[PDB]
């Protein structure tokens, strides 16, 4: 931990990228987190919402 | 049967042509939730309960 000042910035950037990637699994109220399936099993008028 | 003892049938391991049911005009109402009726034919489910 002598080099902790430089390790911290790498850790912070990796953590930010990890949380950004993991946010691609949320629903936010939708019926699925995958665009492909809510397009494969709904029609445009109700896939819009 | 009546709604008190509604019959359950389990459906699995075949090929289902939902198109013939959708086009069949005998049904008074044919209303699908969470899935669009015209895209049943190209989906795949694990099992169906009637």
């Amino acid at each position: 931990s002598a080099l902790g000042k430089l390790q911290d910035v790498v850790n912070q950037n990796a953590q930010a990228l990890n949380t950004l990637v993991k946010q691609l699994s949320s629903n936010f109220g939708a019926i699925s987190s995958v665009l492909n399936d809510i397009l494969s099993r709904l029609d445009p008028p109700e896939a819009e919402v | 049967a009546s709604v008190y003892a509604w019959n359950r049938k389990r459906i699995s391991n075949c090929v289902a042509d939902y198109s013939v049911l959708y086009n069949s005009a005998s049904f008074s109402t044919f209303k699908c939730y969470g899935v669009s009726p015209t895209k049943l034919n190209d989906l795949c489910f694990t099992n169906v309960y009637a």
